[PDB]
């Protein structure tokens, strides 16, 4: 990409490894808090032992003040995961995070990792600017903060990432770090006796442990200690280029490059120890050596570009298989809902079939109950009256109206009431087991 | 036999995979399953 | 004998009680056009 | 003795609430219409009319029909029952009561509202504990009772006993009152008896329709309700039965108008008619007794037919819910099967991403170091470092990165037409005689 | 050497992925698998 000599594995974990040096012993940060590993806070109260206790607790081990790198890495991944969840559950950070590209999302996670979701939610005007792009403007507003004044070097890197959406600030620091000890980050001045391991990581001689073998503190790749050489580029950083002298002929400078052995030699070794194999004088050999190496770099950069494309293809495949799963979950649920719909349609039909029968019989029985009730009312009216008329001592009135009463008594006695006719019954019938087994064995999943 | 046994729910990720007819079909059934359970009482 | 005239009368009086604001003419027609009392009543309910 | 009634809530309320087809003010000055239907407590008659129009669905200048009144009546009766059931204090009582006493509770709620009745805390408690005589005495002290005592006494007697005797007794009493205005039929009302033994103030009446029954008679057949003396001679009693003319007559009319037709003395006509009527009444009472039982049967058949319909609706709905439960059981399995596949594919893809990422980190480490070494002017350091740098450059160039595999897609498969046809043919309703 | 160079390429790839496994264990995984991805998956299991 923008590769003057700028390369960067652009993700949140690599981003944070640059911002936070690994400390396998409890240390006090610049606000006096006890922290360990990769930017992990143990305790805020300035306790002598709360820090050790929280260390033992977080690890699950009796940690006097020391964890292993594996333990540090476990804490680190947990802490990154925590920062991300904090963004997602936070009403102010989440909509911003969603709007951002992956580079800028990492810049936002970085802030949360360092300060907490509440502190980052506090940068309201900056968060708004970012959700609206306004990248240059967000960069300026963020540089006005306390964060910036307290940790300007990190803030400048994070702000550049928000502004440009590139990883250049981190590629640049990764490059700067070639000149610093892989372990303690001290600049590799000659006083540090800088050493270059075969895996091209380098360190203060004091930062390496145990012919014999040494495990690289960066990347863990093992080598023989006899194969560790001086980091001659940094060894000379305190003076400029120095003649190097033979390990054996200690007064003779190395002035020849032995192509057959691919290393520098002094005159006495080239004439004696290395007799009959090929060499040039140093300043003659160097031009072709620079061309060979630069050519390999061109080839490796091409392979790198291919791998970057291949990795992007893999991420897309990942999103695809995830989406196939969602497709299947939806297809399954919709298939069942579709069946449920037809079952409810049949349900309504079965009920309407039963209702057709019931309405017929009820129309009849209700008609008859209506008849019986209304005839009964007449009967009670006549009986109530006829008894009242006879309860009366007024024989004149009784005889004067006997005609009207007599008629209604006979009329009620002629009333026709057809008898209560019986009714059929009906029952719902179905095969529970056949349907259960058609469920259970419904479909697949090809 | 309570509602959960016949209920279907869509996640947000799934919800946005549903078109208009699918969202309505879902309503038809879920509304009707409810009415049948209200009638039945469980 | 005149059994059907006594029956007709009994059916009519049953309908007049059930349908108090129908003419005897309408009520007799539906008695004559049906077979049972319930039949006649059902016919009367259709107005 | 001669107590008949048709014991249900609707006939109960008809005894207690005279039908009104025009808006009127009740005893609290509230506007009411129909059968005890309160329109509004508002003092504005126009508010009453607005509520009436709202209730009926048309512009009623304060007037409704009997059918409209009946519709409100049934709505209000149903409303009283819902009020009882939704109320924590009334439902336990109602549930504990028999059908007759339940009608008494509905009667009260119909009249006063559920919260008014709920206010009768101790009387309600007594009723649920079946302390009937205590409940009667306590209810009899209420504002209700003092405001509508005859009604309250009928309702209270209904609570005391399990019967409708109070309502049968009021129906008897009502024979002495006008069929429409319910005023007592004293002679000043010119009380008249129609051939269908309903009576009315002459004021409320060749041909006339009965206010109560809707049945017609010839006005010539209508007589004074004589239960509440000669119509020709102003000082004469009727003492003879003109058997020839089937009417009572006085001495002067039998001597002149009906000279020597045929007659009996009133005392002769009295004893005989009372023996005849008494037997017709016993016969009708027996026909009534039979009809009461045949009606209990039709009611049982009606409930049974209804219960069968409910049974089928339940069996169908439950049968479907049970199948739905099994479909979702399967749905969960189908998804889980799919998820196993997805997890497998994602395990691979992430392994491959991890590999490519880690190899890339190496490539960038070597590219960065070698480039830095070449920017340097320190040719001695470069030549001393050449063996190590070259080695890592070639080693990075050899590294093997397998390409991503095509990983095929999985699909959900099922037979929609087969399932629609199975559902269309699902279940059967079987009839038996 | 036709396939020996490929075996060494696989070895160096594994060594970068699993820095503290011996060359003999990594070669055994290469011998027992058919692909690079296979050897890696088996290595992650160990
Ligand atoms: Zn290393
Ligand atoms: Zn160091
Ligand atoms: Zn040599
Ligand atoms: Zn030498
Ligand atoms: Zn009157
Ligand atoms: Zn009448
Ligand atoms: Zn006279
Ligand atoms: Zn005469």
């Amino acid at each position: 990409s923008s590769s003057e000599n700028l390369y960067f594995q652009g993700n949140i974990f690599e981003m944070l490894r640059i911002d936070e040096r690994l400390r396998l012993k409890i240390y006090k940060d610049t606000e006096g808090y006890y922290t360990i590993g990769i930017g992990h806070l143990l305790t805020k109260s300035p306790s002598l032992n709360a820090a050790k206790s929280e260390l033992d607790k977080a690890i699950g081990r009796n940690c006097n003040g020391v964890i292993t790198k594996d333990e540090a890495e476990k804490l680190f991944n947990q802490d990154v995961d925590a920062a991300v969840r904090g963004i997602l559950r936070n009403a102010k950070l989440k909509p911003v995070y969603d709007s951002l590209d992956a580079v800028r999302r990492c810049a936002l996670i970085n802030m949360v990792f360092q300060m907490g979701e509440t502190g980052v939610a506090g940068f309201t005007n900056s968060l708004r600017m970012l959700q609206q792009k306004r990248w240059d403007e967000a960069a300026v507003n963020l540089a006005k903060s306390i964060w910036y004044n307290q940790t300007p070097n990190r803030a400048k890197r994070v702000i550049t990432t928000f502004r440009t959406g590139t990883w250049d600030a981190y590629a640049a620091e990764a490059l700067e770090l070639l000149e610093h000890c892989g372990v303690c980050r001290e600049r590799l001045r000659p006083e540090r006796e800088p050493r270059l391991l075969p895996c091209l990581h380098s360190a203060c001689s004091a930062c390496l442990g145990p012919g014999t073998v040494v495990d690289c503190p960066v990347c863990k790749q093992q080598c023989f200690s006899k194969d560790i050489v001086e980091n001659y580029f940094m060894r000379d950083s305190g003076s400029g280029e120095r003649t190097v002298y033979c390990n054996v002929h200690k007064h003779e400078p190395l002035v020849l490059f032995c192509e057959s052995c691919d290393t520098l030699t002094c005159r006495d070794c080239q004439l004696n120890a290395h007799k009959d194999h090929q060499y040039q004088f140093l300043e003659d050999a160097v031009r072709n050596q620079r061309k060979l190496l630069a050519s390999l770099v061109k080839r490796l950069g091409d392979k790198h570009a291919t791998l970057q494309k291949s990795t992007k293809e893999v991420r897309s495949s990942i999103r695809q298989v995830s989406d196939v799963q969602k497709r299947v979950q939806v297809d399954v649920k919709m298939a069942i809902l579709q069946i449920m719909k037809e079952l409810n349609k049949r349900g309504r039909v079965l009920v309407n079939d039963a209702q057709k029968v019931t309405e017929g019989q009820q129309e009849r029985l209700e008609r008859q109950h209506w008849t019986m009730t209304k005839i009964q009312k007449h009967q009670e009216h006549i009986l109530r009256f006829a008894s009242w008329a006879l309860e009366s001592d007024n024989n004149t009135a009784l005889l004067l109206s006997k005609k009207l009463i007599y008629f209604q008594l006979h009329r009620a006695l002629k009333m026709i009431v057809d008898p209560v006719e019986p009714h059929g019954e009906m029952k719902f019938q179905w095969d529970l087991n056949a349907w259960t087994k058609s469920a259970e064995a419904f479909g697949k999943i090809v | 036999l309570q509602f959960r046994d016949v209920a279907i729910e869509f996640s947000l990720e799934e919800w946005h995979c549903l078109d208009t007819a699918q969202r309505n079909l879902y309503r038809n059934v879920m509304l009707e399953n409810y009415s049948n359970l209200v009638f039945l009482g469980i | 004998l005149s059994e059907l005239e006594d029956l007709k009368d009994a059916k009519l009086q049953t309908l007049k009680e059930l349908f108090p604001q129908r003419s005897d003419n309408d009520l007799l027609k539906l008695i004559e056009s049906t077979s049972t009392m319930d039949g006649a009543i059902a016919a009367a309910l259709l107005m």
